[PDB]
């Protein structure tokens, strides 16, 4: 069963340096080709940065010069150490093992979000949105910077009918957030709705009981 | 070093359908072009390689076939889940080119949406901002017009709307429309209108409050 865990991600200043890791299951980094692929966000995948089991490596003319691509045979962690970064660097970026003959990128690593900006984090509010058949209720994650944030409900048991909306920036450079969920009338009065706000790069993690008003 | 040209850019087709899609090489590539489906906020998926090879795991609905500049992928039927973004990519020469992606849209039948609204929390009126949030829910197609009135007059520019991404398994949208004013502004008018028009409606709906 192949895992790859990805690590590092976040936000940087524009001229920064920034190390990823990508650690392995399964198989070998040392013998097989693997690679970087990043992705802009609302944009498609751009290669990165390939190194050979020879230990040849190749990069892509945006990153030469820039990114060093590396394997740690040992800890079988594998890592992209850049430097220089720039606003067109903002990207989810991708550990993938690459094929030399004409075959697979079968297995990827999560991915990790890497924002190049020089504006400082802020961490968001949290309003509740108050349910008044069928109840809707959610909670409103308001001025934040960076993304992402993660909302779950309940600790993550209240999974099923929820809809965290995709953020909107206003124009203040804060984003903005709603996450509702559907649930049973009936249970009002018994159980108890918590929103979890988690915002990794201000270290916030608000969590916030929701009550019908 | 070989761009490519996928096409369709956007295929929107309901579930039972077959869908093909095309990626067309400038220069040859021979045999060597791949295939991966990316669903929102998640990593790429391979599902052919060498042009005609079904990768592992992959089910039998996704196929390949081409050689030389002209490339196809299918899926035989199409599932509520094949919701997605679909890159073709070519592996020859230098550098390694990813094809632009074909965004495939699952086509369900009109589903009018279920409009709520929220008055701003008092945690929030302290702060001194007013955040009114109408909600539409589980509606298809994604087109939709929100149209707020705070005492039957129309706002203009301090509204922003998010659409969810289609649901994977209705396949229908959701529509969240957050209208943002002051403290002051809130409590000098009384009537929070948030009027929908939808194809699923026989007429616009509208849901209120009063402050």
């Amino acid at each position: 069963e192949v895992q790859l865990v990805e690590t590092g991600g976040g936000l940087i200043q524009p001229g920064g340096s920034l190390r990823l890791s990508c650690a392995a299951s399964g198989f070998t980094v040392s013998s097989n080709y693997m690679s970087w692929v990043r992705q802009a966000p609302g944009k498609g995948l751009e290669w990165v940065s390939v190194i050979y089991s020879g230990g040849s490596t190749y990069y892509a003319d945006s990153v030469k010069g820039r990114f060093t691509i590396s394997r740690d045979n040992s800890k079988n962690t594998l890592y992209l150490q850049m430097n220089s970064l720039r606003a067109e660097d903002t990207a989810v970026y991708y550990c993938a093992r690459y094929d030399g003959i004409y075959g697979e990128l079968d297995f990827w690593g999560q991915g990790t979000l890497v924002t190049v900006s020089s504006a400082s984090t802020k961490g968001p509010s949290v309003f509740p949105l108050a349910p008044s058949g069928t109840a809707a209720l959610g909670c409103l994650v308001k001025d934040y910077f960076p993304e992402p944030v993660t909302v779950s409900w309940n600790s993550g048991a209240l999974t099923s009918g929820v809809h965290t909306f995709p953020a909107v920036l206003q124009s203040s450079g804060l984003y903005s957030l709603s996450s509702v969920v559907t649930v049973p009338s009936s249970s009002l009065g018994t159980q108890t709705y918590i929103c979890n706000v988690n915002h990794k790069p201000s270290n916030t993690k608000v969590d916030k009981k929701v009550e019908p008003k | 070093e070989i761009v490519l040209t996928q096409s369709p850019a956007t295929l929107s087709l309901s579930p039972g359908e077959r869908a093909t899609l095309s990626c067309r090489a400038s220069q040859s590539v021979s045999s060597y072009l791949a295939w991966y489906q990316q669903k929102p906020g998640q990593a790429p998926r391979l599902l052919i390689y060498d042009a005609s090879n079904r990768a592992t795991g992959i089910p039998a609905r996704f196929s390949g076939s081409g050689s030389g500049t002209d490339f196809t992928l299918t899926i035989s039927s199409l599932e509520p889940e094949d919701f997605a973004v679909y890159y073709c990519q070519q592996r020859s020469n230098w550098p390694l080119t990813f094809g632009q992606g074909t965004k495939v849209e699952i086509k369900r039948t009109v589903a009018a949406p279920s409009v709520f609204i929220f008055p701003p929390s008092d945690e929030q009126l302290k702060s001194g901002t007013a955040s009114v949030v109408c909600l539409l829910n589980n509606f298809y197609p994604r087109e939709a017009k929100v149209q707020w009135k705070v005492d039957n007059a129309l706002q203009s520019g301090n509204s922003q709307e998010s659409v969810t991404e289609q649901d994977s398994k209705d396949s229908t949208y959701s529509l969240s429309s957050t209208l943002t004013l002051s403290k002051a502004d809130y409590e000098k008018h009384k009537v929070y209108a948030c009027e929908v028009t939808h194809q699923g409606l026989s007429s616009p709906v509208t849901k209120s409050f009063n402050r």
